[PDB]
C-alpha cells in the first residue's frame, strides 16, 4: 500500500539523516571543553553541541521533499522554530535508558540531567525533557519512522510567524500519509499499536518543551554575560 | 529576514 512516491520519500529522508546524523561523534572535540566540578560551567560546551546540531538540522532539512518551494521566510521560520525540538528528537538516539543520559562515545561527552542544569536549565525542563526521551525511546521507532517524525516536525503548519500555512501543510500531509502508511504495512504489531497517534503525541510533547526551553533561554540570555557564551547562529535561531 | 546565517545555510 506504500505507493513508490511514499517508497522514494523514506529514502531520501533515510539518506537525509546518514548525511546529517554522526554517530560517531567525531567532532566534539572541536567544541569549547565540558567542565564539571559550578556557574554555568556546561553552557560553552553544549552551546557549541546545540550550534553544531542546528546546523545539521538545517542540511536535513533542505532535503525534505518539497520544503524548498517554501518562501526563504518561511523555510526560515519553520527552523527556528523547529529546531530545537529536532535536536531533542535526534539526542534520543545517544539517550541511554541504562542511566537516563546521553551518552555520546565517552565520559567526557556523556550528559546529564547535572550537566544540562549547568548549562542554566531547572527541573522543570529537565524532567520532562528525560521522561519525553524514555517515552520515545520505549516506542522503539523504525529509523524510517524516526525520519518522517523529525520531517513532518520541522514541516508544521502551525509554526509561529508561517506565511503560506496552506503549502506548508500539503508538504506535510504527504509526510504524514507516508508515515500513517508505513506503519501499516511495514510495523508489525503489537508495537504498530496505536503507534502513529503516538508519535503525533511525541510531537505535542515536544510543542511543549519547545515553550519551556524559550522560557529558560529567555531568562538565560537575559543577562550578557551568559549570552556571550553562546555562539552567534544559536543567537540568530534562538533568538537575542 | 535579519537571518544571515541562516538564510545562507538554506541557499
Ligand atoms: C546549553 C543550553 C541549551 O538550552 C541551548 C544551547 C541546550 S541544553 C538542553 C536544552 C539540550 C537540548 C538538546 C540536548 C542534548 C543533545 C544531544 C546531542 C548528542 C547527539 O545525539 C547529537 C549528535 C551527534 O553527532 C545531537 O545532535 C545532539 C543532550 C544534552 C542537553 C541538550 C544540549
Amino acid at each position: 500500500k506504500l505507493s513508490e512516491e511514499q517508497q522514494h520519500i523514506i529514502a531520501i529522508l533515510l539518506d537525509a539523516h546518514h548525511k546529517t546524523y554522526d554517530p560517531t561523534y567525531a567532532d566534539f572535540r572541536d567544541f569549547r571543553p565540558p567542565v564539571r566540578m559550578s556557574p554555568l560551567s556546561m553552557l560553552p560546551h553544549l552551546a557549541d553541541l546545540v550550534s553544531y546540531s542546528i546546523q545539521k538540522v538545517i542540511g536535513f532539512a533542505k532535503m525534505i521533499p518539497g520544503f524548498r518551494d517554501l518562501t526563504s521566510d518561511d523555510q526560515i521560520v519553520l527552523l527556528k522554530s523547529s529546531a530545537i525540538e529536532v535536536i531533542m528528537l535526534l539526542s534520543n538516539q545517544s539517550f541511554t535508558m541504562d542511566d537516563m543520559s546521553w551518552d555520546c562515545g565517552s565520559q567526557d561527552y556523556k550528559y546529564d540531567v547535572t550537566d544540562v542544569s549547568k548549562a542554566g536549565h531547572t527541573l522543570e525542563l529537565i524532567e520532562p525533557l528525560i521522561k519525553f526521551q524514555v517515552g520515545l525511546k520505549k516506542l522503539n521507532l523504525h529509523e524510517e519512522e524516526h525520519v518522517l517524525l523529525m520531517a513532518i516536525c520541522i514541516v508544521s503548519p502551525d509554526r509561529p510567524g508561517v506565511q503560506d500555512a496552506k503549502l506548508v501543510e500539503a508538504i506535510q500531509d504527504r509526510l504524514s500519509n507516508t508515515l500513517q502508511t508505513y506503519i501499516r504495512c511495514r510495523h508489525p504489531p503489537p508495537g504498530s499499536h496505536q503507534l502513529y497517534a503516538k508519535m503525533i503525541q511525541k510531537l505535542a510533547d515536544l510543542r511543549s518543551l519547545n515553550e519551556e526551553h524559550s522560557k529558560q533561554y529567555r531568562s538565560l540570555s537575559f543577562q550578557p554575560e551568559n549570552s556571550m557564551k553562546l555562539t552567534p547562529l544559536v543567537l540568530e535561531v534562538f533568538g537575542n | 529576514k535579519n537571518h544571515p546565517m541562516l538564510m545562507n545555510l538554506l541557499k
